[PDB]
């Protein structure tokens, strides 16, 4: 039966090759660029004491989730600097975090294999596991809420699990990748989501049903990050090999890649502008680049982080971007 | 000419030893990685080779150039006062610095829980303590050894006994280190040879001749003492690089300025 | 063994052409730029972060 | 400025950095030890001796508080979760000294330790290496020579001689000699001389760390 | 679940000791606040403690002459009383109290003591009564001599519900969140000045007396309170 995997591959590299009539790069190139997009530090989070390996910023524009290696999570009053709650955790080897699209919840996990879920609207106060989703036999790498009944979860099985807070066992498995999926990313409209995994290949899914909608191929090494384009159209994904590819999942293939022969590292984080045009990925080195989305250009430099950016986040309104990084603080620019 | 030559020595000595100082405590205070008791020790001695360096060396100066001083009547005593107290204060962080890292390196269990800033603050205050104790006494014009047994306390409380300390507990790390390729053991040697070396040449000899005024054993000439005193003062610019230069954080810390 | 079958599933979905879909995405860019306070600096009035 | 609340949420805030400043200064003094080996290596022994995912076990030994990291059960990709560990005092390797001629564990345990020690995240990390089992390998070694898995090897196989050349070969693998340091130990099933031999790496590891604070090392 | 015990008749000038036993939630990070009801007059706040100790405020009537401390590990509340006066006759309350962004302060109250002796914002409500049928749709007016609208944009301004021989129960924090438990029936708005409360499909559990407060700075003042009948 795999004798025709190769068969079948050749004919979809036609069919997309056929399809391919142009591409991004000679139809932007009319559109002016957004030139340089300096930031500064508006705020700089501090309070963790470890490196920082994710964070998540709220519906609300406002409270954010950051997760360290001292085995807590430290809610963030952007706008004002206050730590809103202090959740300690169980497991001190935490490498994800989610704050739920209402805010009654909040999950994290790492090389323990349950996306512990916190209720932050506890009747005592202190916050709570609400749930544990164990069943992962690998370090969970990612768990994004759907609502306050639903989250995805993805590890280092190389599988993704859909599960109920409620019941507490999984509902859907996903199954196809081949290496470690590392990062999750939840469309709009809630629909499907897309997982990249160390095999440099990303997959789309459906949540409702488990089906790989579809596959992408094209990065030289495994995958770390992944983000969704805001009309839920396109995503960009970041791997080791140091150059971001932009996947729209109508056209099931890449239309834009960003590198520069200064960047020579892997990426660790990727994320999207509001409006989109503003690609925003993490990178070694210790700084952060931004890049056009349409022409590709590096608009500018997110540089004063003193250790690796291992998160990255953009606010739902796009009022503010918050980096994470391994020196234990967070800035929002 | 001669005048011209010692003018642009004194003050690039003296403008170098102010910006590393100031170079040294922006770098540990900017940099969360040195902040510990050790670093704080450590950025202690820096403002106080500061302090000595922006308060003493320029009037130092202008009596080395102009021997005829007379910006004050009063004004000499607390000058006096000031930099005996600063140099005091210098010496004592080097003692206590080097008592630290004695503790470090042997008590490396034990002395880890008392490791904080607390106990950083309270070394600085008693050095602090030690200098004005050593200073209060007394309080062209220059101090007069007129009291041969305050002279005599002062030389061994302010230099002599904090050698001593010095010298012992840097043998006690040596002898740790050794004990616990050579070329690892050789560098270490080596450096603990440099801090010890520096230090002695360029405090033990104003020392001496201050015995020797004191206890009217000889007339030491005007143009030898300061030579002395300046070759103790370039104590401070020398101590930065010896307590800075050798730590890779440090090093780090200076790469990212 | 089941790796052929979720790629032939996967080998059956509609195919769009690249043209259209970046023109899609330039048209959605353009139209929520004036929308983006990270392209165009938001004044620090109406700035939370300042 | 700040109103009613804002003051209330503003001593709130200040009361969780107190208490996270504390948590960090208790967890400083804290010692990290990474648990590493062979699936049979004998590790999970180890760790009952002392005390689906990561397990952590805390032990206290002459006033040191030590919490273990067993990540053998980790199956995943190893470079894409081990950088988490880049703040650990000490690495302790477990390997079976019985599993020489058991299959090749024993060419497992040494590719094992090539990737850890040489990372680029353990580069100034020490290793405590741990030999399992040789009550095993003092017996078997009799009937069935070292030489069978390795050529090599010379002179008579004999208990001493066979560890003294595996432990050889062992430290051959460190790139960085000048820089970090192995601690290599045969277990014997003494848990107080085992525990003391591992407070006495991790004094020893504390100390070199404050040397180099002092530039001595 | 809060206790209030210490209570019963004393003479005047005297000191009694007040104790508000905390059982259910995490005492040490809430924060605590006094308010004493007389048997018949509106809600008075009496003193305020912060988490760990670390603010405490009292009101003009009581400063210098009340003192409130707490101990953590008996999860409990104190309130020292000394040199009682004739006025402080009054049924003391004890309030819990969580102060962080999107928290809801004063949602839980104590059932209460009852005690019986031998520049600041005013809240108006001259709308004393309002009689009501089930089903029936009633506005409660509010008042305050100050913009209680901050300069980021939350109006602190508290609505409570106390039903007959019951303690007052929070209704509506900063004038637009509904407090867990509460039926959206109710709804607040109203400008920087102008403060209403919107009851809509009113029934027969919605009887009772509707207090509003302030607290855009101490000390804290309720309204006179308006009976629903
Ligand atoms: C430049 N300064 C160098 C140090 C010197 C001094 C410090 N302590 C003393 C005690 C006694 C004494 O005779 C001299 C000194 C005063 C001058």
């Amino acid at each position: 039966l795999r004798q025709e995997a190769e068969q079948l591959k050749n004919q979809i590299r036609d069919a997309r090759k056929a399809c391919a009539d142009a591409t991004l790069s000679q139809i932007t190139n009319n559109i002016d660029p957004v030139g340089r997009i300096q930031m500064r530090t508006r705020r700089t989070l501090r309070g963790h004491l470890a490196k920082i390996y994710a964070m998540h910023w709220g519906t609300d524009s406002r409270l954010l989730v950051s997760a360290s290696q001292d085995g807590k999570l430290i809610i963030w009053d952007s706008y004002t600097t206050n730590k809103v709650h202090a959740i300690p955790l169980r497991s001190s080897w935490v490498m994800t975090c989610a704050y739920a699209p209402s805010g009654n919840y909040v999950a994290c996990g790492g090389l323990d294999n349950i996306c512990s879920i916190y209720n932050l609207k506890t009747r005592e106060g202190n916050v709570r596991v609400s749930r544990e989703l164990a069943g992962h036999t690998g370090y969970l790498s990612c768990c994004r809420f759907l609502d306050d009944n639903q989250i995805v979860t993805s590890s280092g099985d190389t599988t993704c699990a859909l599960w109920d807070i409620e019941t507490g066992q999984q509902t859907t498995t996903f199954t196809g990748h081949t290496g470690d999926v590392m990062s999750l990313s939840l469309a709009p409209d809630t629909r499907l989501f897309v997982s990249g995994a160390c095999d440099a290949s990303a997959k789309l899914w459906d949540v409702r049903e488990g089906m790989c909608r579809q596959t992408f191929t094209g990065h030289e090494s495994d995958i770390n990050a992944i983000c969704f384009f805001p009309n839920g159209n396109a995503f960009a994904t970041g791997s080791d090999d140091a150059t971001c590819r932009l996947f729209d999942l109508r056209a099931d293939q890449e239309l834009m890649t960003y590198s520069h022969d200064n960047i020579i590292c892997g990426i660790t984080s990727v994320s999207f502008s509001k409006s989109g045009r503003l690609l925003l990925a993490g990178y070694d080195d210790f700084n952060c680049n931004v890049w056009d989305a349409l022409k590709a250009d590096r608009a500018g430099v997110l540089a004063g982080h003193d250790n690796r950016v291992s998160c990255l986040g953009v606010t739902d309104d796009g009022m503010a971007v918050a980096t994470g990084s391994w020196d234990s603080f967070l800035k929002i620019w | 000419t001669e005048k011209m030559l010692i003018c642009m020595t004194l003050v690039v000595i003296t403008t170098l030893t102010t910006l590393l100082n100031l170079a040294v405590i922006m770098a540990i205070g900017t940099t969360k990685k040195l902040h510990q008791p050790a670093n704080y020790l450590i950025c202690s001695l820096a403002v106080t080779d500061l302090l000595v360096a922006v308060l003493v060396m320029p009037l130092s100066i202008i009596y080395i150039v102009m021997d005829r001083w007379k910006l004050g009547y009063f004004l000499c005593e607390v000058w006096l006062s000031v930099d005996m107290t600063c140099c005091t204060c210098s010496i004592w962080h080097l003692c206590v610095i080097a008592l630290d890292r004695y503790w470090a390196i042997t008590n490396a269990i034990e002395y880890a829980r008392k490791r904080t800033a607390k106990r950083a603050a309270l070394m600085i205050l008693t050095v602090w303590t030690i200098s004005i104790f050593i200073s209060m006494p007394p309080l062209q014009c220059t101090i007069q050894h007129d009291h041969v047994i305050y002279t005599i306390y002062s030389t061994l409380g302010a230099f002599y006994i904090p050698l001593t300390l010095i010298l012992i507990l840097y043998y006690r790390i040596y002898h740790a280190a050794k004990s616990l390729s050579s070329t690892r053991e050789r560098k270490a040697a080596r450096i603990l040879g440099l801090i010890l070396g520096a230090f002695i040449l360029s405090w033990l000899p104003f020392f001496i001749k201050e015995l020797i005024v004191g206890l009217s054993i000889y007339t030491v000439s005007s143009e030898v003492a300061d030579f002395l005193t300046w070759l103790g003062y370039v104590n401070s610019l020398i101590n930065p690089l010896l307590y800075t230069s050798f730590n890779e954080d440090f090093k780090l810390a200076f790469k990212k300025l | 063994r089941k790796l052929v079958e979720q790629l032939k599933m996967e080998a059956n979905i509609d195919r769009i052409k690249v043209s259209k879909a970046a023109a899609d995405l330039m048209a959605y860019c353009e139209a929520h730029a004036k929308e983006d306070p990270l392209l165009t600096p938001v004044p620090a009035s109406e700035n939370p972060f300042r | 400025t700040l109103s009613a609340e804002d003051k209330a949420a503003v001593e709130r805030s200040k009361m969780i950095d107190r208490n996270l400043r504390e948590d960090g200064e208790k967890a400083a003094r804290e010692v990290k030890l990474l648990l590493l080996g062979a699936g049979e290596s004998g590790k999970n022994t180890i760790v009952k001796q002392m005390k689906t995912g990561i397990v952590e076990t805390h032990f206290t030994f002459k006033d040191l508080h030590f919490k273990m990291f067993d990540v053998g059960a980790q199956r995943s990709e190893r470079k894409k979760w081990i950088h988490c560990f880049e703040g650990v005092t000490a690495i302790i390797f477990c390997v079976a000294l019985s599993d020489y001629d058991l299959v090749n564990r024993m060419h497992a345990s040494m590719k094992l330790f090539d990737s850890i020690c040489n990372n680029k995240w353990f580069t100034d990390t020490s290793i405590i290496l741990f030999l399992n089992k040789k009550d095993l390998f003092e017996e078997k070694i009799k009937k069935s020579p070292l030489t069978i898995c390795y050529p090599e090897y010379a002179g008579s196989n004999t208990y001493e001689e066979a560890a003294a050349y595996i432990q050889c070969q062992f430290e051959d693998l460190n790139k960085r000699k000048d820089t970090k340091e192995i601690y290599t130990h045969f277990t014997c099933s003494t848990d107080t001389k085992n525990v003391q031999f591992v407070f006495d790496a991790v004094t020893d590891v504390i100390i070199k760390n404050n040397l180099k604070d002092c530039g001595l090392f | 679940q809060l206790v209030e015990s210490g209570g019963g008749l004393v003479q005047p000038g005297g000191s009694r000791k007040l104790s508000c036993s905390a059982s259910g939630f995490a005492f040490s990070s809430f924060g605590m606040h006094w308010v004493r009801q007389a048997p018949e007059k509106g809600l008075e706040w009496v003193a305020y403690i912060s988490s760990g100790s670390g603010t405490i405020y009292y009101a003009d009537t009581v400063k210098g002459r009340f003192t409130i401390s707490r101990d953590d590990p008996k999860n409990t509340l104190f309130l020292q009383m000394t040199s009682l006066r004739s006025e402080d006759t009054a049924m003391y309350y004890c309030v819990r109290s969580i102060y962080y962004y999107g928290s809801s302060p004063f949602d839980f109250w104590g059932q209460g003591t009852t005690l019986t002796v031998s520049s600041d914002i005013v809240m108006t409500q001259a709308t004393s009564s309002v009689p009501v049928t089930p089903g029936e749709s009633v506005s409660i007016s509010c008042r305050s001599s100050k913009s209680l609208l901050h300069s980021n944009g939350n109006t602190y301004l508290y609505w409570f519900l106390q039903r007959p021989g019951q303690s007052p129960q929070l209704l509506i924090y900063r004038m637009s969140n509904l407090a867990s438990g509460v039926p959206d029936r109710f709804s607040g708005s109203g400008s920087g000045t102008a403060f209403t409360l919107t009851i809509s499909r009113l029934e027969a559990e919605d009887v009772g007396v509707y207090y509003c407060m302030q607290h855009l700075e101490y000390p804290l003042t309720f309204g006179a309170g308006t009976k629903l009948e």
